[PDB]
């Protein structure tokens, strides 16, 4: 077995991957034409637990601006905000299986 | 009509209330810049801890 941790650490695994995409977004916040992206968060969890080892959809603009660039930075920043959140909640139920797996085992 | 020469056309009162229009415009649209940069300075501390 020792499949027990699989879903959070592939939903880990997840969330380092759209860290990396929001982050993309905030440094191409300026380059026009851009088309802010972004990837469900729980399709794609359940999508990598059903086989394994992640299509990036693009986030629906508001708020036209003529350089083509639609990546709205406050949606962005309260997406990024709430992704880091989620990340740091993970590592630390990661840490408590494992501790208690190895609080019971010693 | 000869010996008679032509001016300019240059309204000068509509010409002093456009200068006096636009200064106050860009002025306004300043506080406008201001105002949202100062917005953005706020926001940017979202993305912390």
């Amino acid at each position: 077995l020792d499949a027990a941790l699989r879903f959070q650490q592939e939903a880990l695994n997840l969330r380092a991957q759209r860290q990396e995409i929001l982050a993309a977004n905030i440094a191409n916040a300026d380059t026009p034409g851009y088309q802010a992206r972004d990837i469900d968060f729980a399709s794609e969890l359940k999508k990598v637990m059903v086989r394994g080892r992640v299509d990036l959809l693009y986030r629906v603009p508001d708020q036209p601006s003529l350089d083509g660039n639609t990546v709205d930075m406050d949606r962005e920043r309260t997406q990024f905000a709430d992704n880091s959140l989620k990340y740091q909640m993970g590592l630390t139920v990661l840490g408590s299986q494992l501790k208690g797996m190895m609080n019971v085992l010693q | 009509m000869s010996g008679v020469l032509e001016g300019s056309n240059v309204k000068p009162v509509e010409a002093m209330t456009d200068m006096i229009a636009n200064a106050r415009r860009f002025e306004m649209q300043m506080k406008v810049i201001t105002s949202v940069d100062e917005n953005e300075g706020r926001a940017n501390q979202l993305l912390s801890m």
